[PDB]
C-alpha cells in the first residue's frame, strides 16, 4: 500500500498517537527550517534611553 | 434566671429545627415497599426537597426506614446496621410486612414486625403505603421531633 | 449512535482481539474504516473535542430551563380514583343502624386473617355483632372484603394517611372503624354513586 | 529566630524517630514531616524552586510508593520481635558517638561557620543546566532510561 | 431554573464580597495596589532599602 | 526573623529601629516579599479549625456502648506509580527550562532530553505496558 | 492582620461550598424535571447550613480495633490542605505560585490513603488505591499543562516566573486544546463522572465527613480558580460560577468510566498530547 | 494511648528543643575558648619569632 | 472431607439484599458465590393453606415491578385445568395492560441500571411516566402495584370511561421520552465502554442456563413466547421482535429499548381494536356475579355465597403455564388433588435462573462490572427468593 492506506489505517485504528506525533513533528520541522528562513532575520546608556525615547513618544 | 431559661427555650427550638429538617435515612431495598420509597424520592415527591438525602452509611444516617419484609436470616443483619447507627437516631415502619408481619404473618421464618428487634418511631401502613402517605408520616416524624426539649431537661437536670 | 470501534470495547478479550485480528471488520455494526481525509478529519471530530457529550449536555440544558412536574405537599395532592382502596371502614344506614349483619364473609373471604369478629343476636332480637376487629397492621388492603360484603358494610375509604406514632394505635375495633364510617360516610357513597355502574 | 532553630533542630528529631518507632506506617509518616520541614527550612536559605521539587518529587511520588508497598507487603509483625527482640546497642552507641558528640564533624578543624540568606536564579539554573552541565543531563536521562527498563524487566509475573 | 437561580446569584454576591473585602483589607495592609507583582532580589533590595530609609527617616526625625 | 547586624539593617544606627523590626507588621511591600509566610499561620488555622470540627460531636452528641457498631460494614498501582516518580522527576527537570530565555542549541539540548524520555516511554508502550489488564 | 486575612478568606470559601453543593442538587433537579431542595429554608435556602448542623450533632463513631489518630487527622489534613491552597490563591506573592498550589494538590491524595488504610474495609481498601493511581496519574499530565503555561507568563522586568497578578488579561485562544485537556484533568482530579468510580470515607461520620466534603469542593474551587487564571484571562467571581455550572451539567448528563479504562486514556491520550502541545509551545515561543 | 502517644511525642518535641540548643552553645563556648588560646600561642610565637630573628 | 488451611483472599460484598462473596487474585474476578434466601418467605408452602381466590395475591409480591404478568400464569394455570375460555374483550385488556407492566419493568431496569452505572437523569425522567402508569393502575384497580385485577375467567371490573383516551394521550408522547431518553446513553462513548464487551453470553450457554426474556434475544436466538406458544390476544398483534448477536449488555440495553417500541405498537393496536362485550367469564360456577345480580336473585347469592366462603373445586390433576415475562419466563406448576386448594404450587422465576450464572460470566472480570452483571441481569429477589 502507498502512504495514503496505511496513514488512513492507522489514523482509524489510532488516531490520538498520530495526532501527537503529527504535532511534534510540525514542531521540529519549524523549529528545524520554517524559523531560520522568514524570522531569524557598543552605545552607551544615553543612546539606549534617547532611543527609548523617541519609539515612545510617538506611538 | 428566665432569661436563661427563655435561651435554652429557644436554643431547643432551633436543635429541633435543624434536626428535625435535615433528616438522612439509610437504603433497606428489602422488599415491594422500596419502589414507592424510591419514587417517593423522584421527581413528583422530591422528598430531597424535605432535606432527605439517602447515605451510604449507618455513621451518617439520621434514621431508619424499613420498607420490605423482614426475615429471621436477615433480622442479625438488620440489627447489625441499626446498632452502627449513631444517636441520636430513629426509626420508621413502613408496610404491613413491616408493622406486624402481614400477609406473611403466619410464616415460618418472617419476623412478625421489626417491632420485635429494633424499636420503631413511627408507624406507616399500606401494602404498600402512598408515596404521599410516606411524605405524611415523616412530616409526622418531624412533629414528633419538633415536641423535643433536650437543652430544656438537662438545664432543670 | 450505536456503531463500535476498535478499542471502544471495554474488556481485554475483545481489544486483544480486535487489535491483533481483523475480526471486527468483517462485522457490519462497526464503522467502517474512512478512506479520505474528509473521512479522516470526521473521525477525528467524532473522537477528540468530544461530540458526543455535547449533544446530552445540551439536551439536559434546555432541560434546565424547562418546566417541572413537582407539586407542594401537603398543600396540592395527586390524581385517585373511586376504586382506591385505603383505610378499612364500617359504614351504617341512613337512619343510623349499622350494615353490617356479621354474616362474616368477611373473615372468611380474608387471607391475611386480620378480622376477627365475634356477635350474637342483639336485645331487640338484631343480629348484630359484639366484636369487630380488623389489624391494619395485618391488612394487606386488597379490597377483598369490600368485594365479598354484600351490604355494602365494610369498605376501605378514601382516607390513607392514618400513620401513628405507636404500633398498638392501628389495633382497629369496632368503636374506631364506626368512627371512620361516620366520618368518611359521605366521600364513600359519593363513590360508591359512581363505582355501582362497574360493581 | 526561636522558632526557626526549633524548626531546624526538629529534622534530626525526627530523623532519630523514623528508626526508633516499629510501626513501618509511623516511620513513613515521620519522613513526610522530615521531608516538609527540610524543605521549609531550607525555603530560608531562599530556594523556593529546590523546595518544591524536593515536596513534589518525594512527598507525591516516594512516599505513596513506599506506603503502597508496605500495605500490601506488611500485615503488623511489630509483635513479631519488634518488640520482643528489641535493638543493638552497639548500634546506639556507635550513633551517639558519631552524631552527638561528633567527634568527626563535616567542618573538622573549624568550629563556626555562618548561615547566610541564598538568592536562587532559576535563570541562572536554567543557564548552567543547559550550558554548562548539559553532558550530565543527558547523562541523568540516561539513568532515568536505566531506573525505567530496569523496572520493567525486573516485573514480579 | 428559577429555584436555583438564587443559588446562582447567592454565589456570585458571596464571592464577590469576600473579594471586595479581602482587596480592601489587603490594601490597608499593603498600601499599593501592586503587592502581588513579582519580585527578583533587585526589587526586593529596593523595598528593603527603602523600608530601612524610612526607618532611619523617623529616626532622624526624632532628632529636631 | 530579625535583622542582627547593621550591613544587614543598611548600615542604620539607632535602638529604635531594631525594636521597630522587632514588632513590625508583616508587608510584601516590606521587608519580607516572597517570604511564604502565610502558608504556616494558615496551617495553625486550619489545624485549629478541624481540631474543633473533630472535638465538637463529642459533646453534643449522645453516645451508647455497642458491640457491633465497632466493625466495619496489584502491580498496575507499582507501575503506574513507579512511573509517576520518574516522570515527575523529568517534568522538574524540565520546569526551570520553561522558565527562561532559553537558545537555539539549549532548545536542541532540550529536544535531546525529550527525545530520550519519549523513547523510553514508547519502549513501554509498545510492550504492552500501558495496558492495564492486571 | 494576616490571620484576619485569612479568616475572611476561609469565610466565603466555607459559605459558598454550602452554596454550591445546594446548587448542584437543585441544578440537577433542575435538569431532570424537578424543583430539589425547596422546603427547608425560603426556596430552599436554608439546606446546606440544617446539614452542616445536623452532622456536627451526629454522633462520631471510632473502630477499635484500628489507629484512630490517623482517622481523624486525615479529613484534619484534607481540610488543612484546602485552607492551605485558598491562602496560596489569594494571600501569596510566591515567583512558582502555580507550581506551588500544584505541589499542595499533589498532597490531597494521601487522605484518602490514609482513610483507606485506617479502616478496616476491604473495599475501601481497593478504592482508596484507585482514586490514588487515578489522581496520581492525572498530575504529571496537569503540571506538564502549567509548564505548557509557563512558556509565556512574563512579567514587565522581564523574568519568567508564576505570579497570577502578572497574568495576561485576556483569554489564551492559542491553546484551546491544552484547555480542554487541562479541564477534563481537573475534572478527573474531583472524583467528579466520567472519574466518580471511586466511597473511600464509607466507614467516616459526622463532621469528618463534612469535612472530606469541604476539602472536596475546595479543592474544586481551587481548580476552577486555576484555570480561570489560566486560560480565561483572569480571577472572578463569574468565572468560577461558570465554571461550576458547567461541571454540575456535565455531571447531571454522563455516565463514569472504567477503573483500567481512565488509566489508560490518560496514560494514552492526555500525557502524550500535552507533552507534545508543551514542546510545541516551547518551539514557537523560542 | 492516643493522647498519651500525643503527650510522650510533645514533651519529647519541647524536651529536645529546649536542650539541644545548650549543647550546640557549649559547642561553641569550647571552640572560641580553644580558638582564643590558639591565637594567643601564635601571638607568643611571633613574639619570639621577633625577638630571636633581630 | 475439605480443610480451610489457605485464607489468603477474603472478600465480603454486602449484607444489604443481596450477599455476594467474590474470589479475586488481584484486580480480575476468577470466583463469585452469591448467597440468597434473605427474601425466602415461603410462599410456596403458604399458598397450600389459602384458596385460589385467597392465594391470588401471593402472586402480586413475587414481582412486585411487574404484577399483572405474574397474575396471568397462575390464572392461565387454573383455567386450563379448569376449562375456561376467556371473553375477547378481557383478553384484550389483558394483553395491553401487560404491555403497560412490561414498559413500566423495561424503564425501572433499565433506569437503576443507569445509576448503577452513574446516569441518574433518566432514573428521574422515566419514573415521572412510571408514575403516569401507576395513576392509570389506581385509577382501573384501586392500587398502585398489587392490583390483584386479573381473575380467573377474566378480570375483577371493567376499564372506566375515558381511560383509553389518556392511554392514547401517553402514548402520543412516550416515544418523544423514550427518544430523549436514548440519547443520553445511546451516542455515548462512556456508557458503550462500560457496557460494551461485558458478560459476554453465547446461545449454547444460555439454554444451557436457561436464559429466557430479552437476554435469550440478544444471542441471536429467534424466540418470543408470544409468537411461539400464544396466548390469549397475542396472536392477532402484529409486531417484530429486536434480534442482537453479541450477547453484550449494551446489545441487551438495545434489546430492552427495542422491545418498549414494540410494546408501544402492540399497545396502540390494543387501542384501537378495542371490543365491546362481556369481560368476564359467564360461568357464575367459577366467576363471582354482579352484585346487583346478586342482590336481586337467590342462585347468584348462593354462589356468591359459597366462592366467596370456599371456591370452586379445582378437578384433580397437574399442569404447568408460564408467560413471556419482562424478565424473562415466569411459570407455575399447578398440582391438583380436587379441592378447592392447590395441593402443590411450584412457582418458576426466570432471574433466578439468570442470577445462577455469576459465577461463570464474572470470570476474567472486574470489580467494576459486578454492579454491571447484577444490573444487566434485571433480578428481582422476591421472584428468585419465594
Ligand atoms: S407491605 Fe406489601 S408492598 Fe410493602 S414490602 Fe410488604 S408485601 Fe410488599
Ligand atoms: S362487614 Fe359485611 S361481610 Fe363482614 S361480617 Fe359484616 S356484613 Fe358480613
Ligand atoms: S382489605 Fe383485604 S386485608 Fe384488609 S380487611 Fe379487607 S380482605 Fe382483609
Amino acid at each position: 500500500m502507498s502512504l495514503g492506506e496505511a496513514f488512513r489505517t492507522a489514523v482509524y485504528k489510532e488516531p490520538v498517537m498520530v495526532w501527537s506525533l503529527m504535532i511534534y513533528g510540525v514542531g521540529i520541522s519549524y523549529a528545524a527550517f520554517v524559523k531560520p528562513s522568514m524570522i531569524e532575520p557598543p552605545p552607551s546608556l544615553k543612546e539606549v534611553m534617547a532611543g527609548i525615547q523617541a519609539k515612545l513618544n510617538n506611538k | 434566671a428566665k432569661g436563661l431559661e427563655f435561651v435554652v427555650s429557644k436554643v431547643d427550638n432551633v436543635v429541633n429545627w435543624a434536626r428535625a429538617g435535615s433528616i438522612w435515612p439509610m437504603t433497606f431495598g428489602l422488599a415491594c415497599c422500596a419502589v414507592e420509597m424510591m419514587h417517593a424520592g423522584a421527581s413528583r415527591y422530591d422528598l430531597d426537597r424535605y432535606g432527605i438525602i439517602f447515605r451510604p452509611s449507618p455513621r451518617q444516617s439520621d434514621a431508619m426506614i424499613v420498607a420490605g419484609t423482614l426475615t429471621n436470616k436477615m433480622a442479625p443483619a438488620l440489627r447489625k446496621v441499626y446498632d452502627q447507627m449513631p444517636e441520636p437516631k430513629w426509626v420508621v415502619s413502613m408496610g404491613s410486612c413491616a408493622n406486624g408481619g402481614g400477609y406473611y404473618h403466619y410464616s415460618y421464618a418472617v419476623v412478625r414486625g421489626c417491632d420485635r428487634v429494633v424499636p420503631v418511631d413511627v408507624y406507616v401502613p399500606g401494602c404498600p403505603p402512598t408515596a404521599e402517605g410516606l411524605l405524611y408520616g415523616l412530616l409526622q416524624l418531624q412533629k414528633k421531633i419538633y415536641r423535643s426539649k433536650t437543652t430544656q431537661i438537662w438545664y432543670k437536670k | 449512535g450505536t456503531e463500535r470501534r476498535p478499542g471502544e470495547s471495554g474488556a481485554w478479550k475483545q481489544i486483544e482481539r480486535q487489535r491483533y485480528a481483523s475480526d471486527w471488520e468483517n462485522d457490519p455494526t462497526f464503522k467502517r474504516t474512512p478512506k479520505n481525509l474528509a473521512e479522516v478529519l470526521d473521525d477525528s471530530a467524532s473522537m477528540l473535542l468530544l461530540t458526543d457529550v455535547w449533544r446530552g449536555m445540551a439536551y439536559t440544558l434546555g432541560a434546565f430551563f424547562d418546566k417541572k412536574v413537582t407539586i407542594m405537599y401537603p398543600f396540592e395532592k395527586g390524581q385517585l380514583s373511586p376504586r382506591f382502596r385505603g383505610e378499612h371502614a364500617l359504614r351504617r344506614y341512613p337512619t343510623g343502624e349499622e350494615r353490617c349483619i356479621a354474616c362474616k364473609l368477611c373473615e372468611a373471604i380474608c387471607p391475611a386473617q386480620a378480622i376477627t369478629i365475634e356477635a350474637e343476636e342483639r336485645e331487640d332480637g338484631s343480629r348484630r355483632t359484639t366484636r369487630y376487629d380488623i389489624d391494619m397492621t395485618k391488612c394487606i388492603y386488597c379490597g377483598f372484603c369490600q368485594e365479598a360484603c354484600p351490604v355494602d358494610a365494610i369498605v376501605e375509604g378514601p382516607n390513607f394517611e392514618f400513620s401513628t406514632e405507636t404500633r398498638e394505635e392501628l389495633l382497629y375495633d369496632k368503636q374506631k372503624l364506626l368512627e371512620n364510617g361516620d366520618k368518611w360516610e359521605t366521600e364513600i357513597a359519593t363513590n360508591l354513586r359512581t363505582e355501582s355502574l362497574y360493581r | 529566630m526561636f522558632f526557626e532553630n526549633s524548626a531546624i533542630l526538629l529534622c534530626a528529631l525526627l530523623s532519630i524517630a523514623v528508626g526508633y518507632t516499629k510501626s513501618p506506617f509511623m516511620s513513613l509518616m515521620y519522613s513526610v514531616m522530615l521531608f516538609i520541614n527540610s524543605s521549609f527550612v531550607l525555603m530560608m536559605l531562599g530556594f523556593e524552586f529546590l523546595a518544591l521539587v524536593n515536596l513534589l518529587v518525594y512527598v507525591g511520588a516516594l512516599a505513596v510508593l513506599f506506603l503502597f508497598v508496605i500495605m500490601l507487603l506488611e500485615i503488623p509483625a511489630t509483635e513479631l520481635r519488634a518488640y520482643s527482640r528489641g535493638w543493638s546497642t552497639l548500634g546506639i552507641f556507635v550513633f551517639i558517638i558519631n552524631g552527638v558528640f561528633q567527634i568527626t564533624p563535616s567542618m573538622g578543624p573549624r568550629g563556626i561557620i555562618t548561615g547566610l540568606p541564598g538568592a536562587e536564579s532559576i535563570t541562572n539554573l536554567g543557564h548552567a543546566l543547559y550550558l554548562y552541565f548539559a553532558d550530565l543531563l543527558i547523562l541523568n536521562s540516561l539513568v532515568l532510561t536505566v531506573a525505567l527498563f530496569g523496572r520493567f524487566a525486573i516485573a514480579p509475573v | 431554573g428559577w429555584n436555583a437561580l438564587p443559588s446562582l446569584v447567592i454565589i456570585t454576591g458571596i464571592w464577590t464580597a469576600g473579594l471586595f473585602a479581602l482587596d480592601k483589607v489587603q490594601m490597608f495592609r499593603e498600601n499599593k495596589p501592586a503587592w502581588a507583582n513579582n519580585k527578583d532580589g533587585w526589587q526586593k533590595a529596593l523595598y528593603r532599602r527603602d523600608w530601612y530609609l524610612q526607618r532611619e527617616e523617623e529616626t532622624l526625625a526624632m532628632a529636631k | 526573623y530579625n535583622a542582627w547586624s547593621p550591613a544587614q539593617r543598611y548600615f542604620v544606627e539607632g535602638d529604635h529601629v531594631v525594636t521597630a523590626e522587632a514588632s513590625r507588621t508583616f508587608q510584601f511591600t516590606g521587608l519580607d516579599s516572597g517570604s511564604f509566610y502565610p502558608y504556616v499561620i494558615a496551617t495553625v488555622i486550619a489545624t485549629a479549625i478541624s481540631t474543633v470540627f473533630i472535638v465538637a460531636p463529642l459533646v453534643i452528641a449522645p453516645s451508647r456502648v455497642d458491640l457491633d457498631k465497632s466493625s466495619a460494614y496489584s502491580v498496575s498501582f507499582y507501575l503506574v506509580s513507579i512511573m509517576y516518580l520518574l516522570f515527575d522527576i523529568e517534568i522538574a527537570y524540565l520546569f526551570p527550562y520553561a522558565m527562561t530565555h532559553a537558545s537555539l542549541p539549549m532548545y536542541w539540548t532540550m529536544n535531546l532530553f525529550l527525545a530520550i524520555l519519549v523513547a523510553g516511554f514508547a519502549y513501554e508502550w509498545g510492550m504492552g505496558a500501558l495496558e492495564w489488564r492486571e | 492582620m494576616i490571620v484576619a486575612s485569612i479568616l475572611i478568606l476561609i469565610v466565603p470559601v466555607l459559605l459558598s461550598v454550602a452554596m454550591f453543593t445546594l446548587a448542584e442538587r437543585t441544578v440537577m433537579a433542575s435538569m431532570q424535571r424537578r424543583f430539589g431542595p425547596q422546603v427547608s429554608g425560603i426556596s430552599g435556602l436554608l439546606q446546606p447550613f440544617w446539614d452542616g448542623l445536623k452532622l456536627g450533632v451526629k454522633e462520631p463513631v471510632l473502630p477499635d480495633s484500628s489507629s484512630a489518630g490517623a482517622f481523624a487527622a486525615s479529613p484534619m489534613i484534607s481540610f488543612v490542605l484546602s485552607q492551605v491552597a485558598w491562602v496560596g490563591i489569594c494571600i501569596s506573592d510566591a515567583s512558582f505560585q502555580g507550581l506551588v498550589i500544584m505541589a499542595i494538590s499533589s498532597l490531597a491524595v494521601y487522605g484518602v490513603m490514609l482513610a483507606g488504610w485506617a479502616s478496616n474495609s476491604k473495599y475501601a481498601f481497593l478504592g482508596c488505591l484507585r482514586s490514588v493511581a487515578l489522581m496520581v496519574s492525572y498530575e504529571l499530565s496537569l503540571g506538564a499543562a502549567l509548564l505548557s503555561i509557563g512558556l509565556f507568563v512574563t512579567d514587565g522586568t522581564g523574568m519568567k516566573c508564576l505570579n497570577f497578578a502578572e497574568m495576561p488579561t485576556t483569554p489564551q485562544y492559542a491553546m484551546l486544546p491544552l484547555c480542554l485537556i487541562f479541564l477534563v484533568c481537573i475534572l478527573a482530579e474531583t472524583k467528579r463522572d466520567p472519574f466518580d468510580l471511586p466511597g473511600y470515607n464509607v466507614e467516616y461520620s459526622s463532621l469528618g465527613f463534612a469535612l472530606f466534603f469541604i476539602a472536596e469542593y475546595a479543592n474544586m474551587a481551587v481548580m476552577s480558580a486555576i484555570a480561570s487564571i489560566y486560560f480565561l484571562g483572569g480571577f472572578s467571581a463569574l468565572k468560577i460560577t461558570a465554571l461550576f455550572f458547567a461541571f454540575v451539567w456535565t455531571r447531571g448528563t454522563l455516565p463514569r468510566y472504567r477503573y483500567d479504562q481512565f488509566m489508560r486514556l490518560g496514560w494514552k491520550a492526555f500525557l502524550p498530547l500535552t507533552l507534545a502541545f508543551f514542546a510545541l509551545h516551547a518551539s514557537v515561543a523560542i | 494511648g492516643l493522647i498519651r502517644n500525643i503527650a510522650t511525642f510533645a514533651t519529647a518535641v519541647v524536651g529536645w528543643s529546649v536542650g539541644i540548643p545548650f549543647v550546640v552553645q557549649a559547642r561553641m563556648n569550647g571552640y572560641v575558648e580553644r580558638n582564643l588560646a590558639t591565637y594567643d600561642a601564635a601571638q607568643r610565637q611571633k613574639a619570639e619569632e621577633a625577638a630571636i630573628g633581630g | 472431607l475439605t480443610p480451610a488451611k489457605v485464607n489468603n483472599f477474603t472478600l465480603n460484598f454486602g449484607p444489604q439484599v443481596l450477599r455476594l462473596v467474590l474470589e479475586m487474585q488481584g484486580e480480575i474476578i476468577m470466583r463469585a458465590d452469591p448467597h440468597i434466601g434473605l427474601l425466602h418467605r415461603g410462599t410456596e408452602k403458604l399458598l397450600e393453606y389459602k384458596t385460589y381466590l385467597q392465594g391470588l395475591p401471593y402472586f402480586d409480591r413475587l414481582d412486585y415491578v411487574s404484577m399483572m404478568c405474574m397474575e396471568h400464569s397462575y390464572v392461565l394455570a387454573i383455567e386450563q385445568l379448569l376449562n375456561v375460555s376467556v371473553p375477547l374483550r378481557g383478553q384484550y385488556i389483558r394483553v395491553l395492560f401487560s404491555e403497560i407492566t412490561r414498559v413500566l419493568n423495561h424503564l425501572l431496569a433499565i433506569t437503576c441500571h443507569s445509576m448503577d452505572v452513574g446516569a441518574l437523569t433518566p432514573f428521574l425522567w422515566a419514573f415521572e411516566e412510571r408514575e403516569k402508569l401507576f395513576e392509570f393502575y389506581e385509577r382501573v384497580s384501586g392500587a398502585r402495584m398489587h392490583a390483584a385485577y386479573f381473575r380467573v375467567g377474566g378480570v375483577s371490573q371493567d376499564l372506566p370511561i375515558g381511560l383509553l383516551r389518556d392511554v392514547y394521550d401517553w402514548a402520543r408522547q412516550f416515544a418523544s421520552r423514550l427518544d430523549e431518553m436514548e440519547e443520553l446513553l445511546t451516542g455515548n462513548r462512556i456508557w458503550k465502554e462500560r457496557t460494551v464487551d461485558v458478560g459476554t453470553i453465547t446461545a449454547q450457554m444460555a439454554w444451557d442456563w436457561g436464559c429466557s426474556g430479552p437476554i435469550l434475544r440478544a444471542s441471536g436466538i429467534d424466540w418470543d413466547l408470544r409468537k411461539t406458544q400464544p396466548y390469549d390476544a397475542y396472536g392477532k398483534m402484529q409486531f417484530n421482535v429486536p434480534i442482537a448477536g453479541h450477547g453484550d449488555c449494551y446489545d441487551r440495553y438495545l434489546v430492552r429499548l427495542q422491545e418498549m417500541r414494540e410494546s408501544l405498537r402492540i399497545i396502540y393496536q390494543c387501542l384501537n381494536e378495542m371490543p365491546d362485550g362481556l369481560y368476564k367469564s359467564p360461568d357464575g360456577k367459577v366467576c363471582p356475579p354482579s352484585r346487583s345480580t346478586m342482590k336481586q336473585s337467590m342462585e347468584a347469592l348462593i354462589h356468591h355465597f359459597k366462592l366467596y366462603t370456599e371456591g370452586f373445586h379445582v378437578p384433580a390433576g397437574e399442569t404447568y403455564r408460564a408467560v413471556e415475562a419482562p424478565k424473562g419466563e415466569f411459570g407455575v406448576y399447578l398440582v391438583s388433588r380436587g379441592g378447592n386448594r392447590p395441593y402443590r404450587c411450584k412457582i418458576r422465576s426466570p432471574g433466578y435462573a439468570h442470577l445462577q450464572m455469576t459465577d461463570v460470566i464474572s470470570r476474567g472480570a472486574m470489580l467494576a462490572d459486578v454492579v454491571t452483571i447484577i444490573g444487566t441481569l434485571d433480578v428481582v429477589f422476591g421472584e428468585i427468593d419465594r
